[PDB]
Formats: structure tokens, sequence, C-alpha cells
RNA sequence: GAGUCCCAUAACCUUUGUACCCAGUGAGAAA
RNA sequence: GCGAUGAUCACCCAUGGGUGGGUACAAAUGGCAGUCUGACAAGU
């Protein structure tokens, strides 16, 4: 990807200015809280995201 | 003893059933001959009761009638009964209208006197619940927690969700809110809260039907006269008037 | 009015016989009432031809509704006996069906017999 | 309400994505977004023929 | 056949489209807990409880006007409160479909000449009240002048070669103006001495003759060969 | 000059007066062709001067069907007597603007001092009439226009197709699809009425097992009682008795209350044989053939899955429910059924002697194998 | 504080017991 | 002493035994299945 040096970025006027966001280090939680359900219900995720990029590579 | 009051309670549903499926039957099979009666008036027993005191749309036109329908739909079903777009059925088959039209008022003559019965078991066996929440809504309290004594040993917490099982256990098992109501969201007094405080007198109703519940199982020199029901109601009663009393607006 | 009412005269119920044997040459007739009305509700059926003298009447009397239903001609023969004969089989019958065939040899004559049936009916 | 469009939003992604379900079906080119008011049926085949669609 | 389907309303008012793997045209069912042809039902709970409201497939290979609604018409006139004059209600297989699009609120006369569709006819209008069966000829509308009035969109599904002098009087004693003529043509069954191009030109022409300006045409191929609906509007002044 | 018009509709007869001719020439103009759609131009051409409503449906049937057959009736013949002036059979005759061609015959056979049109002008001005209806009337009639519609026009088509309600297979769809809701009623309520009499001794759900006779003896046994001479409707009798005796389970309200439960189960179990005696002779006269050939409760249940006798009529003979050798007399009564009943059917109103030739070619058929 | 009136008054499955079974076709059948 | 008013039509053994099941139902405390929170709130 286009790597924009920081000199560069720092110095950018307010319409330019990139946003670019800082990966999580710290065990959030709401992401620790958050439940996910299994089963047939990560079945039918998986089965959805199949779906869905199966259409999107046909279109 | 209350191992029938299940059995009454079951009874008043299915019976409350096949007398909707047969009002139905009788609604269509007589709609051959006059088929404006069953929208301009709906009741059940009030359909089977006239056309066993009229019959045909001519002998409606020479009749009249006022212990039914009351003073209003009278003109309705005299002007249907003068143009319409029924046939004119035969004796051979009134006959059998009139027979399920006295069958079907029979059948809510035996529900209103199972009613009775279960009113009368009800405030014998748990008399102050009765005073409290009202005959059958304890009546499938009882019954859909087994025994008296496996309903008076539950927390009031739990009096108050007895019904709504599958939105507590879904609204638990993700962790989303809890319903409010349950079973006991058709008592008189939750119907008279109005907004989120029949949320609050169901917490208070189910606190105070607990206190009468195992009053009512538990107890040996208990008189069957509903002094603690009638003491809980009177405290549900002045709680619900001083959070009717509030307003949230602004005077 | 008979029950069963669009009869064909003379020279309409030979015309209509000499087509039904040919159709039942060239494999494009369904012979018999329930297999009429089988092709019938199928939708593959140009005209069907009712024989007005079986035993009961009501017996074939149920094809004319579902022809009118389907917009399809239909047309009375006074002669089970013929109809059958025509048919090519060794039995009376009382309905018969030509059904729908655009590789067909005879279709000029199918159409010719459905347009007289029509102006009859 | 949003509360039943969290019931049935997945059958809808595959009404909506149809057409790479069965490699030969290879339907209209339409776009399909969720209709504002909608229900969710089924099917009555009734009882009166067997065995074919049932 | 055991299946779910997600129910939308069509562009045209009172009419919906059942989306699965293959989508149906679908119509509420005024009469529900029963079929009429044999269709298919699709039973939605719509939300005391919620209510089990029942739906009926429209099937195109056996209606003429589903034939016209899946092939595509800018415009019919049978809507949700109108008045249809059925001409040619042949049985109650495409008169219960326009039944319940037109309403509770609206009224379909069935005009219908034999006797034993009419004996069908009257067994479905009682469950569907707002069918008036009116077992008569329509060439002759002089003879239920009396029963009728003032109709919105007339409905032709007659087969007959003087169909637009039947139409033609209908409309003249019926329809109100600027209201709907919709037609159902079956070439072979006017003339078959000529293309279907050409009588569909010369009953067109005949439309506009008695002053019935002609708004579209459809040709409904798939599901009829030499069809045609063609869809005017009653002008009664000025075509021009 | 077009000076009186005639409209017939449901209520009754009006005569109108027409006060400004419309325009003779110009009657295709679109200023004149859609001055009758206007209510405030088309009162200046119509006037309604007399309306005699109808004395009921019968008379409304009546006179549509005279009105629909172009004839003159007693109740048009006096309106036009009231309303037309005397005028000459010679010279000018009063013009009476009718709708109806071959009406106009019959009424200048009554009174040959009318000449009657009905061309164009009088065709759109009856169809002004028509458009505008109850606008016109200023109030004067019963009933409204739409309602008497539906009632006349269902009267007409019947009248004209002769719809018997006799021979009315609805009656026997609901009365089966009824008596198998009652099936299923009776024997519910009647377990519960052994479970609940379970407990007073166990044994009488084990000697009398059909549910109206063990409950019709319940209703008037609440006790012992030894003096067992009308308990056998005595073998089983005398062995109730016995196990009375020897009594081995355990109130009062509880008891009345489902002796109460038992007198509905008897109500119900009387009102059930009584629908099945009606409805095998609402079968007999409704399908004489289909009961002949396989019993009245059998056919009944036959249309009921088939919908109609209409529609088990123009069913295929090879797609017939019906309820090796067995396999092959299923298929042979399949196809004689389907003939029965389009028989039964189609004819109007039907014997019995086709029924019974089919019955003989069936069993002719099974006693064959 | 807090999603029942939207069927826990309900829905569905598996260890055991109860009854069948793996419509169309359209000219043959018998000797 | 025929008929279109309808003829016809999941594994091993030398009639019969042995090998899979399913549907349509009855139980069913194996099941799914587990009965929210807990100290403030209203007013002057």
């Amino acid at each position: 990807g286009l790597k924009v040096p920081k000199a560069v970025q720092k110095e950018l006027p307010f319409k330019s200015q990139i946003h670019q966001m800082k990966p999580q280090k710290k065990k959030t939680y709401m992401a620790k809280r958050a439940v996910v359900l299994g089963g047939d219900e990560k079945k039918a995720r998986s089965f959805i995201q199949k779906v869905l990029t199966i259409s999107k590579a046909k279109d | 003893v209350d191992v029938m009051i299940i059995q009454a309670i079951a009874l008043l549903d299915d019976l409350d059933k096949e007398l909707n499926t047969y009002a139905m039957r009788c609604k269509e099979w007589y709609g051959w001959h006059f088929p404006e009666l069953a929208k301009i008036v709906t009741d059940s027993v009030a359909y089977a009761r006239i056309i066993l005191t009229m019959g045909i749309r001519s002998k409606a036109s020479e009749t009249d009638l006022s212990e039914i329908l009351p003073e209003e739909i009278e003109e309705r079903v005299k002007t249907a009964a003068e143009v319409s777009m029924g046939t004119e059925i035969t004796q051979t088959d009134l006959d059998n209208i009139n027979a399920l039209a006295e069958q079907i008022v029979e059948f809510a003559a035996y529900r209103e006197q199972l009613s009775n019965y279960l009113s009368a078991r009800m405030k014998a066996i748990a008399p102050n619940l009765t005073q409290l929440v009202g005959e059958l809504v304890g009546a499938r309290l009882i019954a859909h927690s087994g025994s008296l004594i496996s309903l008076a040993k539950s927390p009031a917490s739990t009096i108050q969700i007895l019904g709504a099982e599958k939105a507590l256990f879904r609204a638990l098992k993700t962790k989303h809110d809890t319903p409010k109501y349950g079973l006991l969201y058709h008592a008189s007094l939750v119907g008279q809260a109005t907004g989120k405080n029949k949320g609050k007198i169901a917490r208070v109703l189910a606190a105070k039907a607990a206190v009468s519940l195992r009053y009512d199982a538990l107890a040996e020199d208990r008189d069957d006269s509903g002094d603690i029901g009638l003491e809980s109601r009177a405290k549900v009663e002045n709680r619900l008037s001083q959070l009717e009393g509030r307003d949230l607006r602004t005077t | 009015n008979p029950k069963a009412f669009p009869l064909a005269d003379a020279a309409l119920t030979q015309q209509i016989l000499d087509v039904v044997q040919q159709a039942a040459n060239l494999r494009q007739l369904k012979k018999g009432a329930n297999e009429a009305t089988k092709t019938l509700n199928r939708g593959i059926s140009e005209f069907i031809i009712m024989a007005a003298d079986c035993e009961p009447i009501e017996i074939l009397l149920h094809l004319p509704l579902l022809c009118e239903d389907k917009n399809v001609p239909y047309v009375f023969v006074p002669s089970r006996v013929a109809l059958g004969r025509a048919c090519g089989v060794s039995r009376p019958v009382i309905a018969a069906s030509i059904t729908t065939n655009d590789a067909s040899a005879i279709k000029t004559q199918i159409y010719a017999v459905k347009d007289k049936i029509e102006t009859l009916l | 309400d949003d509360n039943m469009r969290r019931e049935v939003q997945r059958d809808l992604l595959l009404i909506k994505h149809r057409a790479a379900l069965d490699p030969k079906r290879h339907y209209k080119k339409q776009r399909w977004e969720v209709p504002e008011r909608f229900a969710i049926g089924t099917i009555i085949e009734d009882k009166s023929e067997f065995y074919s669609s049932r | 056949g055991g299946a779910k389907v997600v129910i939308e309303p069509h562009r045209h008012a009172g009419v919906y489209i059942a989306r699965g793997k293959e989508d149906l045209l679908v119509t509420k069912n005024m009469a529900p807990g029963e079929s009429v042809y044999g269709e298919k039902r699709i039973s939605v709970e719509e939300p005391v409880p919620p209510t089990k409201v029942e739906y009926r497939v429209w099937n195109p290979f056996r209606s003429k006007l589903a034939a016209g609604i899946m092939g595509g018409l800018d415009e019919l006139f049978i809507a949700p409160g109108k008045k249809v004059l059925y001409l040619g209600a042949a049985s109650g297989t495409s008169v219960s479909h326009v039944s319940d699009v037109v309403g509770p609120e609206g009224v379909v006369y069935a005009v219908e000449f034999s006797h034993r569709p009419g004996r069908e006819l009257i067994s479905m209008a009682k469950k569907r009240p707002n069918i008036i069966p009116i077992i008569e000829d329509a060439r002759h509308p002089q003879k239920y002048r009396m029963l009728i009035g003032m109709v919105d969109c007339v409905f032709a599904d007659v087969a007959q070669p003087d169909q637009a002098r039947i139409i033609a009087l209908n409309s003249h004693m019926f329809l109100k103006d600027q209201g709907g003529v919709v037609i159902s043509i079956k070439a072979n069954c006017i003339d078959s001495t000529v293309d279907a191009e050409t009588v569909f030109a010369r009953e067109v022409q005949k439309l506009r003759e008695e002053r019935i300006k002609p708004l579209e045409q459809l040709t409904l191929e798939p599901y009829e060969r030499d069809h045609c609906i063609v869809v005017g509007r009653y002008m009664r002044s000025g075509l021009k | 000059p077009i000076e009186y018009l005639l409209f017939e509709e449901p209520t009754g007869y009006a005569v109108f007066k027409v006060k400004l001719q419309q325009d003779d020439i110009g009657s295709r103009l679109k200023e004149v062709q859609e001055q009758i759609n206007d209510f405030g131009a088309f009162t200046k051409l119509i006037e309604l001067v007399s309306f005699a409503p109808f004395k009921g449906a019968a008379e409304a049937l009546e006179n549509a069907n005279d009105i629909s057959e172009g004839l003159v009736s007693e109740s048009l013949k006096a309106i036009l007597d009231l309303n037309l002036p005397k005028a000459s059979s010679k010279k000018k005759n009063i013009t009476l603007a009718i709708s109806d061609k071959n009406l106009g015959p019959s009424i200048k056979e009554e009174f040959p001092y009318v000449d009657c049109i009905s061309n164009e002008l009088a065709q759109d001005l009856i169809r002004g009439v028509r458009l505008h209806g109850e606008k016109l009337f200023k109030g004067l009639q019963s009933g409204d226009l739409e309602r008497a519609q539906l009632g006349l026009g269902h009267a007409y088509s019947r009248a004209k197709v002769k719809f018997s309600v006799q021979k009315n297979d609805n009656h026997i769809i609901q009365a089966i699809a009824l008596l198998d809701q009652l099936d299923k009623d009776i024997n519910t309520f009647a377990m519960r009425v052994k479970e609940w009499y379970g407990w007073h001794f166990p044994e009488l759900a084990k000697l009398v097992p059909d549910n109206y006779t063990f409950a019709k003896l319940v209703l008037f046994i609440k006790d012992k009682a030894d003096d067992s001479l009308h308990d056998l409707a005595n073998e089983d009798s005398g062995i109730a008795q016995r196990v009375i005796d020897n009594a081995r389970i355990s109130s009062e309200t509880d008891m009345e209350n489902v002796c109460v439960f038992a007198q509905r189960v008897a109500s119900l179990a009387d009102y059930r044989r009584q629908l099945y005696d009606y409805l095998c002779e609402k079968m007999h006269t409704v399908a004489p053939n289909l009961s002949e050939l396989i019993g009245e409760v059998i056919g009944a249940r036959l249309i009921s899955h088939a919908g109609s006798l209409t529609n088990l009529s123009k069913q295929a003979a090879s797609t017939v429910q019906i309820l090796k050798n067995k396999g092959r007399i299923s298929r042979y009564l399949a196809n004689k059924c389907s003939m029965a009943s389009r028989i039964d059917n189609y004819s109007e109103e039907p014997s019995n002697v086709f029924g019974s030739v089919l019955k003989k070619q069936v069993e002719q058929r099974l006693e064959f194998y």
C-alpha cells in the first residue's frame, strides 16, 4: 500500500488529513464481555459468509 | 388438595378453544341463509341465541327481540333481513342449525359453571391469592408451577416472571434485558397501572403474592376468609395510588 | 336444450370421425373419458368429442365444464359405437380428444374441424 | 420492527444473493434492496395432491 | 411445498410478490382457509394475538390477467377499491383473483352465460361476498342493466368474434368516463384466416371506433401463443 | 323532443321529466359529452317527477325478470298511467325515453299514445341518471341502492340458474367437517370424565369402555347403588354391582361438577348421531349414487376431501383417493365411484339406479376374485 | 432497574412401543 | 361365455428363514431446561 511518510502527513491540511487508526493492544471490557453463539449459529455464520463471497466474486 | 385446579384450568383453555371452532362452523353454516348476521353481530352465544329465537328472515321480519342484541343492532339486522344475498333454508337443515345453536349455548353454560367451580375450589384452597391476584390468574400460577407448595417455596421474583420463561431465558443466555410481567400481567392491579409502573407494581404484586401464597400453603390455623390477602391487597392498592399520583411533567 | 346439447348432424359427424381416425393413426388421439379429462387439465387438447348416447350421460357431461373453463371446443357425436370404430379400437369409446401437435401432418384438417364445431358452438 | 428484522435478516440476505446459490439457476438482473413493508410466510401445499411438491 | 417466502408489495396496488428461489405472483385471500381451483397458498402470521392471514398464488398459465401482470403492464385499472365488470367469467378461476385484488370495499360483477359455470360462480360468491354473479348474455346488456350500476373497469375475457361490440355495449352502459377497459384478445378465436397482428390491429381500430383509447398492448407470449391484452381507457370525448 | 324518461332500478321505477333537451347535432362534442359527467349541469336537463318503490324483493325479482325479457309489468303500467299525459295515438304522441329497444314495443302495446326512444341521446340521458343515481332522487327511497343491487343480482342469478339449496353439497361438507371435530371433542371430554371418575372406582372404564355408555351410567350412579335392574342399559351390570360392593377408590361439590361434565358429554353424544342421521339423509338426497356405491359416511368424506361434489365429479378417475387383487379393487372402485359421482352431480334430481348398477358391477368384480 | 400479552397455556428432537412402505401409465388380457 | 363405461405395470440363502430401516403416532425428570436485580425512591 501507499506508505505516506510521517513528516509529510503531520504537515498536511485539515481536509487532507489521513485517518489512520492504531491497533488495539488492551483487552477491553466490551470485547471481553461480548458473547458469540456457537454450533448452529457459527455454521450459519460460516454459511452466510460463503454465500456472500461467492456472490461478490461472481459479480 | 388442588390436583384438580390444574385439571379445571386445562379444561378451561381446551373448552374455550372448542367453543371457537363450533361457533365458526355455526356462523358459516347459517351464513348460507343469512350472511350479514355473522358480520353485524360477532358474539358466538348471541349468534346462537338469535338463530334459536328467529330462525328465518321473514320470521325475523315478524318477530322482535331485546334480551339479545341490545337496542341498536336491531335496525341493522332488520335491514339486512329485508335485503340480503342469502338464500332460503329448509326445515330439515334448520333443525340441525338449531341443534348446533342450542349445543353451543349449553357449551357456554357449562363454561361459566366450570368457572364457578374453579372460583370455588380456588377460594377454598388458596384464598389469599384469590383476594390479591384473582381466581383464574392464581389458578394458572398454581397450575404452572405444579403444586401449591412448589409455588410457595419460590421467591417473589420467580412469581413475577413466572409465565415468561422463553423470553427470560433467551434474554439471559444472550445478555439482554429480561421481561418484567410474565403470567402476572393479567392481574387487575397491573391493569390499573399504566406506563413503567406496571413493571413496578408487577414487582410489588409478586412480592405480596409470594407473602399471601406461602401463607396459604404453609398455614395450619388458616380460616379461608381472605384476611392476609386483603391486607396485602390494601398495601398494593395504596402503593399503586402513590405511584399513580406522581407525574413526570413539571407543573 | 338437452344435456348433450351441441350435437353434430351427419356431414359434420363424418368429417369429425374421419379426422378422428387419422389422428388415431398419427398417435394424436387420446381416447376414453378419463384420458380425455387428463389431457384437458394438462392443456394438450385441440377439441374433445363426446358421444351423446352412452348409458348414463353425465358420465361424460363432466367434460363440457372443463372445456368451458379452458376454452376448448367440444362436440357431441351421436354414436359411441361409430366413435370407437373411428378411434380404431375394438370397443366403443364415449369420449376422445385431439392432442395438440405442430409436427402433425393433419393440422389443416384438425383446424378446419375446429372451426366448424366452433361456429356450431 | 428491527427486532424482527434481526430475526429474518439472514434469509433476506439469501434472497438478495439468490444468484449464487445454485450454479444452474441464473436469475434476471435486479438489485432487490430490502423492502420497507414485507411479511414472511409459509407455503401451504394443500391436502389434494401428494408426493410431488410435498 | 412447505418452504418459506417473503411477501412484498408489487407496483400494482393490491397484488404482491412472494420471493423465494422462484418468485410467485400472489394476492391476498378474501376467503381464508380454502383454495378455489387448487392453487397453492401462503399463510403469514401478521400481528389480541397475531392472526393467520393467507395469500393465493396467481397462476399465469391459467389466467390471462396474471400473464399480463407478470409480463408487465404499465397500468391495470383493477385496483383495491374499485368496481370491475368481468365479462366472460368462465369459472371462478380469475374472478377470484380479481375479487380479492379489488378487496372487501370494491365490487366485481361476474357476467357468465353458461349455467354450470354459473352454479360454481354462485357457490364461490358465497364465500367471496364482493362478487355479484350475473348469469346473462353479455351481448344484451339491457337484460341485466338493472343489476349493475357504474363500474370503474371492464375486463373482457370473452372469446367470441363479436367481442368489440360486446365490450362497446357494456362500456357504454356501465363504464364511467376515463375508466379502464382491459381486453384479452385471442386471435384464433376471433378469426384464423388472417395473422395475429392483423386481428390485433383490427380490434384496436374497432375499440377506437367505439371511442376507447388504447394505451398499451402486451402480447403475453411465454404463457399463451397468439394472445394479447389491450389496456385502454374509456375516453368518451376526444381521443384526440 | 325526449319529453319523459323511464329509469328502472332495483328499488323501483322512476319517471323523470326532461327539462332541457341536449343537443342532437352536437351530441358527440366534448362539452356535450362531459355535461353528463358534471352534476351541476345534468340537473339542468333532468328532473324527477315520480318514483314508485317496490313492495319488496319478491316484486323486485318479478320486475327484474320482466324488465330483463322486455315486458311491461303491472307496476310499470301503474306508474306510466299515473305520469304520462293522455296524448293522441295519431298525432304527436308523448315521447318516453327508455334504454331498451325491445321494451319499447311492450310499452306501445299498452299505451298506444306513447312513442318510445332509445337511441344515443336517450342512452346518454339514461347513463347520466345512472352515473348520478342517489343524488337525483332527493332522498326519497328506502334502502341503499347498491345494497338492493347486491340482493337483486344474487336473486336474479339463482333464479336464472335454478339454484336449489336441497342439492347443496356445502351442507354435507360442513356436516362432516363438524362431525370430525365433535368426534375428537366427545373423545377428549369423556377421557377426562373417565379420569375424574377413576378415583371413585377404576373399573367402570374396564367393564364399560364405550364413552357414551360409561357417561350415561355414571350420570345416575353416584354411590353404592344393589337394585341392579335399571343399569343394564346383565352380566356387566352384575359385575359392576359386585365392584360397587368391592369399592376400591375414594366429594360432593367435585362430584356434582363431574356430573355436569358427564351431562355435557351425553349432550355431545346425542347431538352426534343426530348429525350423523342428518348427513346420511342429506347424502341420500344430494349424492344417492355415491352413497349406494360406498356408503354415506364414506361418500361424505370423499366429497369433503375433494372439496365439492363438482370437484369430485370433474376430477379424473385415476386421481381419486378412496379409503394385487386388494390393490386393484381400489382402482376399480375408484373409477366406478368417479363415474357415480359424475352421474350424481350433473343429473339434476338424481335417482339411485345407477349407483345400484355400479354396486352390482363392483360386487361382481370382487366376487370374481 | 429490567424484551412476555407475539402461543413454557408453546415449539422441536431422541431411548422405547403402534400401522404401512422402499400413484401415474395407456391396450391389452385369456388360451 | 374380457376391455377406453379402462387391460396392464435398501443386503444373503437351496413357498419359507436370515440383513437396513423409515414414515405416522403414545410415553419421555436421557433431553432442549436454566426460573430476573437487590436498597433506595418520592416530596418540601
